[PDB]
């Protein structure tokens, strides 16, 4: 194991990616809040930051509705032979009545 | 995200679906005793045209 | 004593199901 | 033409409107909620990899110059 | 790349989880290339009254 | 104009039915209004 | 409660 | 990195108790006319 | 001649702007758990530390 190299731990590589996304999101929320709160900023960039704040507070609602529609879309394509490949339908071994019906078909012709 | 959390997630997922199957069985035995209970899925139709 | 039919304005049998986020 | 009334539904739990919990498993609904990893070298990595903020940078240099003048004026 | 993409997918099926890829449906070009099925599903969910 | 005084329910497989529009199922189910052989069976007559 | 913030609190959330 | 024999042993029970579709006793009054008209609906 | 004084058909009036509900079958919509959290997550402790 000592002669073997060391490896990048993926389980912490994902966590400081999602956490960095959340930190950048919180910094952008606290940055588009300050751009409208002061009065020295121009109105062309005072209302634009307001709608950018509206669009940033509306993010997990968008995730909720987006998730909902995609869950229904995934339920459209569950067909019980994808998820259940060992489905037993029906079978019937050959009875004596089949051979009797065949012999009757050859006798009455 | 390690193994000891990834199996504890699966224990806090199977125990949900076992209670869900208990609910599914009770809502079947309710309608088999001629009591109109709701299921996991919604009630299908109404008296309109289809039964 | 009147009793409304299911074809009454506001007395449907198909109740409005709510989404989970609401 | 001949409509009938559904009488009454004795609802078991989890089969109801507003019968949803945060503790429930998201089998579908593919968006995840992720565990924040609080490790101190990873804290330093998160402090380094965060981009910037303008008012934060100006208040950082303001507080650093104020603290420098503080330690230089408290000595004599 | 086929050895990795058929190893994590080999873990998703054995664990029991399902669904879309989380990092694919998180962007905005997914809902622009799938513009056809969303106009169907939004009308289906809204007309049934579940949206 | 008359206000809605009743509850109206159509089944879910009839979601495609929209007024002032002719769906493909209406063409493939009643083709005689859309093969221009008889002048008294036009799609305007069908819509009416 | 300050009037610099009262005009903006109902602006950021109309509820 | 995992002990996937135990993971698969639990995931088999998870797949067994997962609500995929309705079972035979909980289908209700199956209406053949509704199925036959929904198959011609060209929905998905 | 002014319009609406022209002769018009005696017909039942239009029911185009009527609201319809739908009878959807039993297995059409999936079972939904996990109520989504609309509220944004707070990172006060991470930036405090």
């Amino acid at each position: 194991p000592g002669v073997l190299p060391v490896g990048i731990d993926t389980h912490t590589a994902t966590d400081i990616y999602q956490t960095l996304i959340a930190l950048n999101l919180d910094t952008t929320v606290n940055d588009c809040l300050d751009k409208l709160l002061n009065d020295e900023c121009t109105e062309s960039t005072r209302e634009n930051a307001l709608y950018d704040y509206y669009a940033l507070q509306l993010l997990p609602l968008q995730k909720a509705v987006r998730g909902h529609v995609l869950q229904f879309e995934w339920h459209q394509n569950s067909l019980l032979t994808n998820t259940h490949p060992n489905f037993l339908s029906k079978i019937r071994n050959i009875n004596v009545q089949d051979a009797l019906l065949t012999n009757q078909l050859y006798k009455n012709h | 995200f390690s193994n000891k959390e990834y199996i504890s997630r699966l224990w806090h997922t199977l125990k949900y679906y076992q209670d869900l199957k208990n609910t599914r069985m009770k809502s079947i035995t309710s309608t088999s005793q001629k009591i109109p209970s709701a299921s996991i899925w919604g009630n299908g139709y109404s008296g309109y045209g289809n039964g | 004593k009147r009793v409304p039919n299911p074809n009454f304005l506001g007395n449907c049998n198909i109740k409005d199901f709510k989404p989970p986020y609401i | 033409v001949d409509s009938k009334l559904l009488p009454k539904n004795i609802e078991p739990p989890l089969t109801s409107q507003y019968s949803t919990r945060h503790d429930a498993p998201r089998g579908l609904f593919p968006f995840e909620s992720y565990k924040p990893s609080v490790q101190l070298p990873d804290m330093a990595k998160l402090k380094k990899m965060m981009n910037t903020s303008d008012s934060e940078s100006t208040l950082y240099k303001y507080l650093k110059e104020s603290k420098r003048k503080y330690d230089e004026i408290t000595h004599p | 790349n086929e050895c990795i993409a058929s190893t994590s997918n080999a873990l998703k099926v054995l664990s029991g989880d399902e669904g879309y890829n989380e990092d694919m449906v998180r962007r905005a070009n997914f809902y622009k290339e799938n513009e056809a099925m969303l106009r169907e599903n939004i009308e289906v969910i809204l007309s049934n009254g579940r949206m | 104009e008359i206000p809605q005084a009743h509850e109206i329910v159509i089944p879910s497989y009839s979601k495609w039915f929209n007024l002032e529009k002719i769906h493909s199922i209406e063409v493939q189910s009643l083709p005689e209004f859309f093969t221009n052989r008889i002048p008294s069976k036009t799609p305007e007559v069908y819509m009416r | 409660l300050s009037t610099n913030l009262i005009s903006k609190i109902s602006l950021l959330r109309p509820s | 990195g995992y002990d996937i024999n135990y993971i698969s042993k639990i995931g088999e029970k998870i797949d067994s108790n997962k609500p995929i579709f309705l079972f035979a006793p909980e289908l209700g009054a199956i209406n053949l006319h509704a199925l036959s008209m929904s198959l011609q609906s060209k929905n998905l």
